[PDB]
């Protein structure tokens, strides 16, 4: 749900 | 259409290792990993107590297959640069790891202060550290072993090897606990070993005027690889704490043998001489006590026959009684200038002694 922007976030920043 | 973790860790452990053997990992699987989490962590009654533990168990076996990739090496030198790039790619990967169990250590309950991450550093101090500290300090202390004796290596060895002491500690409150007991502690016992067997030999060998322009020219070479190899960043007295070591091992332990040679160096006025003695028994704690002292009653017995030739001939003429004590003390009035730059604890004394003239 929103779950999924957290780990496009994550992916992000650290990538 | 339902789950547990019993089905789904079987998809998820293949991306924890990819990132703790720092694999290249794909996004899907990112976002695959966040979700099998958000499903485990919440309709699984013991999932998170299940994703705890098998976690616990495949970082630690990972770290026991780094542990076996470095020791697989008997090049005390290919192995330190073998610890260090398993630890770099480790120490870059705490940063990573700890992100897809974001609920995880919610249900269990950010930046540096992770479940994940201290269970990942954590592991790496109690096994592959642990075991290996000994040999990572056995191997890196011979490469500066050689470095003393002509061998050049790659100091990055031994530097890389030294700020990872730094960044395992996990401790707040001292930052530098692992390295203060273990890095500094080995760094201190082979220098020391190093110049109980190898100083002393020098002084077998050649002379004493010798050893000092020796163990003078051992402190500078010894801080300026401190200066290196040691701590600089955040302040914590070790590059210090190596040179009272050194002091300790080179003039501290042959402080009489230095002094013995004071006395003749004031009546053959070797002030080049004198002044080398004072760099070395001035790092050392009371130590120009007794040299203050050869100067103190040697002034004095000069002075006490150096004027005994008066009352058999010269006693009416002060202008001649007086000026031997003139030209007397600017005997030792200038040693001083010459050899201890007018130090005022060698002017008390210079002192001290002319008053008994007197
Ligand atoms: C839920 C959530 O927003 N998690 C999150 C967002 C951003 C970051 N930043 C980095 O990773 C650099 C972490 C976690």
């Amino acid at each position: 749900p929103a779950w999924y922007d957290c780990a496009d976030a994550a992916w992000i920043c650290t990538f | 259409g339902s789950l547990q973790f019993e089905d789904k860790w079987d998809f998820m452990r293949p991306i924890v290792l990819k990132l703790l053997r720092q694999e290249s990992v794909t996004k899907q699987q990112w976002f695959d990993l966040f979700s099998d989490v958000h499903a485990v962590c919440l309709w699984d009654d013991k999932g998170p107590a299940k994703i705890h533990q098998a976690l616990k168990e495949d970082i630690l076996e990972f770290i026991k297959q780094a542990q076996a990739r470095v020791l697989s090496h008997q090049d005390d030198t290919a192995l330190l640069k073998a610890y260090i790039v398993e630890w770099r790619k480790f120490f870059t990967q705490c940063d990573i790891l700890p992100k897809p169990f974001c609920q995880l250590e919610i249900t269990l309950m950010n930046v540096e202060d992770s479940i994940v991450r201290k269970l990942m550093l954590d592991t790496w101090n109690e096994s592959i550290f642990s075991n290996i500290k000994n040999r990572l300090q056995d191997s890196a202390m011979k490469l500066v072993h050689a470095e003393r004796l002509g061998e050049a290596f790659d100091s990055q060895l031994v530097i890389g090897v030294r700020e990872s002491y730094v960044n395992l500690c996990s401790n707040p409150e001292d930052k530098l606990q692992i390295y203060r007991d273990n890095f500094e502690k080995a760094y201190l016992d082979s220098t020391e070993r190093f110049y109980r067997t190898q100083a002393p030999s020098y002084l077998q060998q050649n002379g004493v005027q010798n050893y000092m322009k020796y163990a003078d020219a051992k402190l500078k070479e010894e801080e300026k690889r401190a200066l290196r190899y040691l701590e600089t960043r955040r302040e914590c007295n070790s590059v210090e704490a190596l040179m009272e070591c050194c002091v300790n091992a080179l003039v501290t332990s042959f402080k009489e043998t230095i002094l013995a040679e004071c006395q003749g160096m004031i009546k053959r006025n070797e002030t080049e001489k004198l002044h080398l003695m004072f760099s070395l028994m001035d790092k050392v704690p009371n130590g120009i006590e007794p040299m203050l002292k050869d100067l103190e009653e040697h002034i004095i017995s000069a002075g006490l026959a150096d004027m005994v030739a008066a009352a058999e001939t010269i006693t009416t003429d002060s202008e001649k009684y007086r000026e031997q004590l003139d030209t007397l003390f600017n005997r030792f009035s200038k040693l001083v200038k010459e050899a201890f730059q007018d130090d005022p604890r060698f002017l008390t004394a210079r002192d001290k002694a002319y008053k008994a003239v007197v």
